[PDB]
This record gives C-alpha cells, sequence and structure tokens, in this order.
C-alpha cells in the first residue's frame, strides 16, 4: 500500500493465542483521497487462494 | 490534491511512402514446358542454300 503514498498506520487482527493472523486488518492513510483511490483500484482485486475485499 | 504518486499506482494497477523491395522468387517450374530441346533452327548448312553460277 506504500505504492499509492505514505501510510500511516497499518495493523493486523491476530488470534490472542496463536500467532497466525485471522485474514483481516485495517490500515489508514494521510490522506483520505489516496485511501478511497487504493479502496477503488482495490475493490474486487484478485488474489491468490482468493479475491481480496476492501471497503 | 490527488497524491500523484498514488495516481500513478493507479495506472500500473490498471495497466513518400512506395511499394517494398520485396523479395521475388525466380521461376522453378516443376517440368519444362519444351523440354525437349529444338535443334539449330539456321544451322551452317542452311545459312547457305545454293550457289550462284551467273557469269556475272
Amino acid at each position: 500500500f506504500a505504492q499509492f503514498g505514505d501510510l500511516k498506520e497499518v495493523r493486523l487482527a491476530r488470534n490472542k493465542k496463536t500467532g497466525n493472523s485471522r485474514h483481516y486488518g485495517f490500515l489508514e492513510f494521510v490522506n483520505k483521497e489516496d485511501a478511497m483511490i487504493a479502496q477503488e483500484s482495490m475493490n474486487n482485486y484478485l488474489l491468490m487462494g482468493h479475491l481480496l475485499q476492501v471497503r | 490534491a490527488p497524491s500523484a504518486k498514488a495516481t500513478a499506482a493507479k495506472k500500473a494497477v490498471v495497466k513518400t511512402f512506395r511499394l517494398p523491395k520485396t523479395l521475388k522468387l525466380a521461376r522453378a517450374p516443376k517440368y519444362a514446358s519444351k523440354a525437349v530441346p529444338h535443334y539449330n533452327r539456321l544451322d551452317s548448312y542452311k545459312v547457305i542454300e545454293q550457289p550462284i553460277t551467273s557469269e556475272t
């Protein structure tokens, strides 16, 4: 996501017991326009195993 | 501002004439039209038809 622009904060939801991730997370951009552009460009971008979902 | 870096990332995600001297093949027929060659039309003997014996 840094390719689109500067990223302020990024966090991932991981299980409390095991270190593996929950396959979902959140991140924030320094600009709302960049964030919405990234969401539009990755709204239904296909990825290995499953299509990525961003809102 | 649109953060032109984001625009570039979005673009990357989305994305006198004359008859040219062409090669010409030379004739190579599978067969000769008159394979049997013709003999000399005008040989040395046929060049001279008859002697002239005029007194002049």
